[PDB]
RNA sequence: UACGUCCCUCUCCAAACGAGAGAACAUGCAUGGGCUGGCAUGAGCGGCAUGCUUUCGGUGGGGCUCGUCCCGAGGCGCUGAACCUUGAGGCCUGAAAUUUCAUGCUCAGGGACAC
RNA sequence: GUGGUAAUGCGGCCAGGUAACAAAUCAAUCCUCCCACGGUGAGCUUUCUUUUCACCAUAAUCCACCUUGGGCCUUUUUACUCUCGCGUUGUUCGGAGCGGGGGCUCAAGAUUGAAAAAUGCAUUGUGAGUUCUGCGUUAAAGCAAAAACCUGGGGU
RNA sequence: CCAACUGCAGACCGUACUCAUCACCGCAUCAGGUCCCCAAGCAUAGAAUGCUCUGGUACAUAGAGAAAGGUACACUCAGGGAAGUCGGCAAAAUAGAUGCGUAAGUUCGCAAGAAGCAUUGGCUCUGAGGGCAAAAAUUGCCAACUCAGAACUGCUUACGGCGGGGAAUCCAACUGUAUAAUUAAAACAUAGGUUUGU
RNA sequence: GCAAAGAUCUAACGGAGAUAUACUCAACAUGCAACGUUGGAUACUGGAGCGGGGAAGGAUUUCGUGCCAACGGCACUCGUACACGAGUUGUUCGGAAACUGAGCACAACGUUAUAUCGUUUUGUUAGGAAAGUGAAGGAACUGAAAAGGGGCAACAGAGAACCUGGGAUUAUAUUCCAAAAAGAAAUUGCAUGUGGG
RNA sequence: CGGGGAAACCCAGGUGGAGGCCUGUAGCGAUGCUGACGUGCAAAUCGCUCGUAUGAUUUGGGUAUCGGAGCGAAAGACUCA
């Protein structure tokens, strides 16, 4: 019994990686007995196959050191690993001043 | 952003108010209660303790109104609420009294929300 | 890749046709000296390079 | 024939593997407890209060709301606390102790030689 | 054929043009990422968490017509009289016509609508990247050509 | 006459798959070689390096497991500090950013990151640096991050990544090139100079 | 010796691949080790990717079912293996029809005992007469002017009228979809009408 | 553009981004370990280290020049181990 084929049709049928196509452990002979693309979609249909959500990547802990950095903690003298032209250009600063004069 | 933000600042925070208030948001409870409650009793204190208002839970005033109609609950209030919030409420309440599990919660329409079986 | 010239496409075509194995019938006949097709060809082995 | 020996099994003064030292229902093994030691005061909560300690004593540069209650690195208290402590393999169930160990697993050992 | 003072608008042969061209700078189109707000679904929920994650799409081809930049016309042209003015981040520019007013035109985009919701999946604003495009220094180095196509000059 | 419809008709060949730690070349499913496009999040100067959502993968013979002796894109070491060795080979060392400071010599360009000295965490704040609109030197709203300066409070000096430095002598001016598979150099080239033929 | 590229674990299912036994024997001490799939866990690649598409090269290795003799330096129930049966759809995509480039060299001429040699784009072959038809004029027959023959060489230069949706495959797709073409276009070549000033 | 200067000119600070310029990716190479390996992964590879990285730079395809010969920034290098 190898779902090979069905686990193939799902993955081009949902738009999603194998990794998010949830075959059930349970319910194997109806699955193995899908051998089309429209069986397939009657097995997703009657949730014998499932897209599975994405991981989480959060930002969360970016957006709290984003709100730290705007308060303007984590930017001094020992954070600081470029050049200050680098970190801030002298053209894009004299630019900006002399377009306000 | 315009303005630098403080720590201090953060201690308390206020909540943005809309033009025309009396904004509602309805949650249907009609489903859970046709089957075998009390239990309306039970999310109405939940929400007239656990919402937060400027950063507080509870002290809603003339603002958030909690009313119990018909098997039914309606929540009116004249601040910027996302629907999203008392979704988020009553899964918080659903969580605790084990119902999540088999109640969930659906958008039935454009401002109201409905309890519903799986 | 995909670009060839139909000549080159109609030999390749012609050695596919060719790459299959005896029928056993040829096997069964009275004077019979083949068993085994012993031009196959598979295409890891030896290249045609056409 | 009988004594017995080896393998399987268990321990580690032995050890590349053989070999060795041992044990053979044995505090033997396991898990706890205590000791001995290592690190350095856990999570949680809290600020003259139903908290901490035994009548005492109880923060913080600043900041934000409406005297109060909030945000705030760090600090203080419960708290020499929390955790780790025999395992390639520390101690105690056999001196005494303000405590000085407790439990539970084993239920005809199996196999081959001796023959 | 025809209108506008004009810039220019509208219904054999010959000579030009497109094709057609190294670099940098600074703005950048789509597009990508982020943030804000608002919907939809999901996740966490001992305790916290107005939370975390996902999604919120609009192809070619057409019609109409609110900015940026370039070229130009016309008009004022005592514009540069002894510190001329305009403009770039930047190496400039002007009686061989600067600047102002009013227009013509080209190139990029906007906006309106047709397509188009009948489709798709289960939203409308900002900040960073990004060379489509716009802005038409090394050189004793100056950075292909042709077909095809376009327009005129003459003639019917 | 021909400028908008409309009617009919639009022929040929290619098209699977692969493009590589298994599809090509290297006798092979070989740690070698092989052109092009799309290219996400956080740290950070970042296409460095480290970790991660999407996509992809768990395929490389494995199990048990402290001998000696090895190999390592693995470490440490009291006291001394090159005494080792042909030779500091190897390893150690230096390190980012910012301010200050920097000799001889010199073709005036450099030498130079010369040498050296110092500072950088975390928190809570303060200042400066803008755009839009109706003595406008003011009145509202608003966005993006940087730089500076304080108080308080820590350090076990603590990811990655990241120059050791100086005084002289020989040679070649310099950047280049070059014995694919033992030689990268002082060799070749070079600009510059001279000569010859015409 | 099969040690670079970190790595697998767990259950259930499938499978001949097992829980496979003389007496005694309850099970350990007498069937070990290994598999493919799904679920879960853990990790790696870390966008200069064991991602998604192309050229060169390869040519069926693609897809489905089946099968494990040999091959996949261990293993296999698995396979780029083997057997059977399939699969590549175009007015617009790439090429060619139909451009020029570095270049090539048919003709021509010359040379050579020998063409199997040379010249052949510095506007251009050859001592070199290399043009074969717009017109007219009474339906195909006749003919002006025009200098320098015929080709080839780019699948990244020039050039080139299509693009979204699909519940549309086992495998192809800007190629397939059928009158509500899911549909929306653009563009050739001929013909038919409407209208013209 | 600021300051000096009788004049010639001098002293500052900004702008701008030159270079067979430097550090450093990819790329292109290959210094040392005289490391690994040396019946190899490999009839030249692997690791770390190292040179260069806007140029006399690297690279795909096409095209031209060869055996008493071609080509060579010259090593008798290279011309399908
Ligand atoms: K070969
Ligand atoms: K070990
Ligand atoms: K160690
Ligand atoms: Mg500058
Ligand atoms: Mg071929
Ligand atoms: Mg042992
Ligand atoms: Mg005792
Ligand atoms: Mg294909
Ligand atoms: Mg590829
Ligand atoms: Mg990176
Ligand atoms: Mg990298
Ligand atoms: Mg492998
Ligand atoms: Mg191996
Ligand atoms: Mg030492
Ligand atoms: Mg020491
Ligand atoms: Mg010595
Ligand atoms: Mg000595
Ligand atoms: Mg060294
Ligand atoms: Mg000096
Ligand atoms: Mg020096
Ligand atoms: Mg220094
Ligand atoms: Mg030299
Ligand atoms: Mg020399
Ligand atoms: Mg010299
Ligand atoms: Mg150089
Ligand atoms: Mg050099
Ligand atoms: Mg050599
Ligand atoms: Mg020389
Ligand atoms: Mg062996
Ligand atoms: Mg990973
Ligand atoms: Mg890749
Ligand atoms: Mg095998
Ligand atoms: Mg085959
Ligand atoms: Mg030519
Ligand atoms: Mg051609
Ligand atoms: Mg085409
Ligand atoms: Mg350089
Ligand atoms: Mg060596
Ligand atoms: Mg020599
Ligand atoms: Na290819
Ligand atoms: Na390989
Ligand atoms: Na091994
Ligand atoms: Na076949
Ligand atoms: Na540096």
């Amino acid at each position: 019994v190898s779902l090979k084929l069905q686990a193939r049709l799902a993955s081009s049928i949902l738009g999603c990686g194998r990794a998010r196509v949830w075959l059930d452990p349970n319910e194997a002979v109806e699955i193995q007995n899908a051998n089309s693309r429209k069986s397939v979609r009657k097995l997703i249909k009657d949730g014998f196959i499932i897209r599975k959500p994405v991981k989480v990547h959060s930002r969360a802990r970016w957006r709290k050191m984003k709100e730290a950095k705007d308060m303007g903690r984590h930017n001094g003298v020992g954070r600081r690993e470029g050049s200050r032209e680098a970190r801030m250009p002298s053209k894009e600063l004299w630019m900006r001043r002399l377009r306000i004069l | 952003v315009a303005v630098r933000a403080k720590v201090g600042s953060r201690s308390y925070v206020r909540q943005k108010q809309l033009a025309k208030g009396k904004k509602v948001f309805k949650i249907d409870c009609s489903i859970p209660a046709a089957d075998g409650e009390d239990v309306l009793g039970n999310f109405e204190q939940f929400f007239q303790d656990n919402t937060k208002l400027n950063g507080r839970k509870g002290k809603l005033s003339d603002k958030v109104r909690l009313s119990m109609n018909d098997n039914v609950l309606t929540i009116s209030t004249t601040m910027a609420y996302r629907k999203k919030y008392f979704k988020y409420l009553t899964k918080k309440f659903l969580k605790k009294k084990d119902l999540r599990d088999w109640i969930r919660i659906l958008a039935t329409g454009k401002g109201t929300y409905q309890l519903k079986y799986f | 890749g995909r670009f060839k010239p139909l000549a080159v496409k109609k030999k390749y075509a012609k050695k596919m046709n060719q790459n299959k194995p005896v029928p056993y019938w040829i096997r069964l006949r009275t004077g019979n000296r083949i068993k085994w097709n012993e031009k196959r060809r598979h295409w890891r082995r030896t290249k045609l390079n056409y």
